RNA sequence: AGCAAUAGGAGCUU
């Protein structure tokens, strides 16, 4: 009963009408895949030799705050179930940044690019830095002057938004449900005519604006849900709806394995 | 400091007797004070930067006198003008209209 | 010396009310408003007469008495904590010893840490001042 | 000649502030009393 | 200082585009233009950019004391 | 000194709103909790607490 | 010349060493350019005259 | 208040303060309330 | 013992406890202690 | 198992 249609589709956003479904339930898969969807992001910095103008923890907010590739993560483990101590190769990914300015003109600046995946729970495709292209130079990430040089020893772990916001897959999902208002559920501020003063949803073209003569319906309940889900390159557009729907899924399921196995 | 302890809260100055009135502790995160919306009149308080102080009873004679006269339900009614001194405000009044 | 914040007027769940505010932790876990502390602590040593002045030095138990209830375990041999070294509340991070007027002939006057403050030292300094005694300047650093 | 608008008052208080700064007195101060004030209150 | 990675309001990776950002104000083109050219249709996206100021340049200019 | 003195067992901090708590509670931080103390007579009621 | 004492210099003022130095010279001297003066240093400590 | 105050005695009206609280506020929560500019404009009537 | 550095000519050195404290290289006034050796760990949060 | 005093100045909430 449940159905998609896709409106747009790219690599980064996708943008996609969902009807046939409760509003609970459209909710709360916005909210999953804002918030619940795991990602890869360091999670622990080592400096070596920072004489950089930056301070320590500026540059490690900044590295945590770098996306990485996981589209492998889900084959991971969370650091907090493993049996080894201090780092292992299977369940973190470990990433080194050596930077230096040779010569006393000119700036040297340090891009996201330069972090260089040394291990990992190979042959997984988790821990590189994302480029949108080929050509890309990545995030900014210091600047350096006449010997000043960084030395830093990245560790990457899994972890979902909750527990912080640099493991969030997406940037910003818009969301929307009944561009006529023909529910009712607002009520719109207005100065002299509540029609002229609100500018249009920009999916009031995909349904039928209230005749005048029309009365208004009881019955109705919300239908279709236009929702424009962005990434930030860590996961891809239809990989983040798919493992929010399956994080959704497997949440319903320990629930309803404490249910059953409470008896 | 545990759960349900009584212990005496002010905010200077103390015009009156309802300026420094005992309350009941919940344990908390986040070091602030929490406080029922409804008591900030008595105290003249807001949350703009007010600090109040916490004086904790040491006896039991001193945790009754606190519970059976100092009690924030006890001084709702005050005798400067024999009406409430505690009401609806601020957002329920505006939401309950 | 502020942020543009993305602000809305609501009375949304009520913990706003009497000038209070709600922010969002994900701005916040972004960056939003966060900013660097810096303080630095000083010390130098006197001269009481000839040859009685004080030193900069990790002071020994044997030696020393009066010792501060914090950890004396992150000075160098030269009673001065080195910079990029984590340090906690009550920790020293000066050492300075004053000599007993006519063994155990030495009381410590050790600059600690505020009880108060975390964080990470920044820059040791080390100079003498205007009569030519050692002087030392300690700066610290930390997030808020 | 045409009239004098707002931005026209800016580039003059520009002008301004590129002459004066804002600690202009206190710098001003000083430097009349090291000039005058120190000799004059010798010859006092 | 420098450009934050990411978008404070939503989270959009804004690290990447100061440069960018940086070369089309060169060539003449308008704030809003240039913005509108790096697919930044948010507001708030669009003044994590706008309104950035970049002081790493003057915090560079003090020698390296090591 | 004798109208008015500093007392021990005394805590401050600044206070908030909080519309889930009752009009007798007030929100104690946690260090607050544990910095300041009660002293507790042992009795054959309290004894394994 | 009889040494009379020593008199604290106003920053930024025309017996500054600071007065010279156009910018480069002044970020070799760790100053920050934006800083104006107006101020004086006893002690190592910024005190300034209130009129 | 003072009547539930005068009836019920101090209990039951400290806790008429948190029942009428949770209510409103939940019933805001999810209605919502707004102030902006628009709401101290009167039209070109009422101006004249 | 421990490296010390300059704060006008940026010289490297060492000094040992005893001997002023001077630089080697130009003779200026004021030194900065090194950085640690030990390694220091960041949440990056 | 032990962390000075006195002053001045600038501030916080009423
Ligand atoms: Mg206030
Ligand atoms: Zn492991
Ligand atoms: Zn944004
Ligand atoms: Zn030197």
């Amino acid at each position: 009963e449940p159905k998609v249609n896709i409106i747009n589709a790219q690599d980064d956003e996708v943008e996609l009408m969902l009807s046939d479904v409760n509003l609970s339930l459209a909710n709360s898969l916005r909210r999953t895949m804002l918030a619940e969807v795991p990602t890869l992001a360091i999670d622990l910095v080592e400096i070596k030799m920072n004489t950089s103008v930056l301070a320590d923890e500026f540059i490690s907010h900044r590295l945590g705050l770098i996306p990485l590739v996981s589209e492998d993560v889900e084959e991971m483990k969370y650091s907090r179930d493993c049996t080894c101590e201090d780092y292992c190769d299977e369940c973190s990914v470990v990433l080194e940044l050596s930077a230096r300015h040779e010569g006393e003109e000119g700036t040297t600046d340090v891009y996201s690019s330069s972090l260089i995946k040394v291990s990992g729970p190979g042959n997984l495709n988790v821990g590189e830095p994302v480029r949108r292209d080929d050509y890309d130079q990545g995030i900014l990430l210091c600047k350096l002057r006449n010997h000043q040089e960084l030395n830093i020893r990245c560790i990457a772990k899994k972890g979902i938004a909750k527990e912080h916001a640099k493991w969030s897959p997406c940037s910003a999902i818009a969301f929307e449900y009944d561009p006529h208002n023909k529910l009712k559920h607002t009520d719109f501020w207005f100065e002299v005519d509540a029609k002229k003063e609100w500018p249009d949803s920009k999916y009031a073209t995909w349904e039928e604006p209230p005749k005048p003569g029309e009365v208004f319906d009881y019955k109705a309940k919300p239908n279709r849900f236009y929702m424009t889900v962005e990434t930030t390159g860590s996961l891809k557009a239809n990989q983040v709806f798919s493992r929010g729907i399956k994080t959704l899924q497997e949440k319903l399921a320990n629930v309803l394995f404490e249910l059953e196995n409470s008896r | 400091l545990m759960d349900d302890d009584p212990v005496l809260f002010n905010r200077q100055p103390s015009l009156h007797k309802m300026s420094m009135m005992a309350h009941r502790v919940k344990v908390m995160p986040y070091s602030t004070f929490r406080l029922n919306l409804s008591v900030t009149s008595p105290y003249n308080a807001d949350f703009d930067g007010d600090e109040m102080n916490l004086h904790v009873p040491q006896s039991e004679e001193t945790r009754a006198e606190l519970s059976q006269l100092c009690a924030v339900p006890l001084q709702i009614v005050s005798p400067q003008s024999n009406k409430p001194v505690m009401g609806i405000v601020q957002d329920t009044l505006c939401g309950v209209r | 010396a502020g942020q543009n914040a993305i602000v809305a007027i609501a009375c949304y769940s009520g913990y706003n009310q009497e000038d209070s505010m709600i922010m969002n932790q994900s701005s916040i876990d972004r960056g939003l408003f966060r900013s660097l502390f810096f303080r630095s602590y000083m010390d130098q040593e006197k001269r009481f007469g000839i040859s009685i002045v004080e030193e900069f030095e990790k002071p020994t138990r044997a030696t020393t008495l009066r010792l501060k209830h914090g950890t004396y375990e992150k000075l160098d041999e030269d009673g001065l904590i080195a910079p990029g070294v984590r340090v906690s509340g009550d920790d020293i991070i000066i050492g300075k010893t004053t000599p007993i007027p006519p063994y155990h002939t030495k009381r410590d006057a050790s600059t600690p840490l505020r009880s108060t403050e975390n964080g990470i030292v920044d820059q040791v300094l080390l100079t003498t001042n205007q009569e030519g005694l050692k002087f030392v300047k300690v700066r610290m650093r930390t997030t808020k | 000649d045409d009239t004098i608008t707002t931005e026209d008052c800016w580039t003059v208080i520009s002008a301004f502030f590129e002459e004066k700064g804002l600690v202009s007195q206190q710098l001003d101060s000083f430097d009349e009393f090291m000039e005058t004030s120190i000799q004059d209150l010798v010859w006092e | 200082m420098i450009i934050p990675v990411r978008c404070f309001s939503c989270g959009k990776v804004v690290g990447d585009k100061w440069d960018a950002y940086l070369r089309l104000l060169e060539e003449g083109k308008q704030e809003g233009d240039a913005l509108d050219e790096l697919k930044l249709k948010r507001y708030c996206c669009r003044r994590m950019v706008l309104t950035h100021v970049d002081l790493i340049e003057k915090f560079l200019r003090y020698n390296p004391l090591e | 000194n004798l109208m008015g003195k500093r007392v021990d067992f005394s805590a401050r901090t600044v206070i908030s709103g909080d519309p889930n708590l009752e009009l007798d509670q007030v929100g104690v931080p946690i260090s607050i909790a544990k910095t300041l103390s009660y002293p507790e007579t042992v009795t054959q009621y309290n004894i394994h607490r | 010349k009889v040494h009379i004492g020593k008199v604290p210099i106003m920053l930024r003022s025309k017996f500054c060493s600071l007065r010279t130095l156009d910018e480069v010279d002044l970020y070799k001297m760790k100053e920050c350019p934006y800083d104006m003066g107006g101020y004086f240093v006893i002690n190592g400590s910024e005190k300034v005259l209130i009129a | 208040i003072h009547t539930v105050m005068r009836e019920k005695g101090p209990k039951i009206c400290a806790e008429l303060f948190g029942n009428i609280q949770k209510v409103v506020n939940y019933w805001l929560l999810h209605n919502g309330f707004s102030i902006g500019i628009g709401d101290a404009i009167a039209d070109a009537s009422t101006m004249k | 013992g421990v490296k010390y550095t300059c704060g006008a000519c940026a010289h490297n050195f060492s000094l040992n406890k005893s001997d002023p404290v001077r630089c080697k290289e130009c003779g200026h006034r004021v030194i900065y202690k090194a950085r640690t050796k030990r390694m220091i760990q960041f949440d990056a949060r």
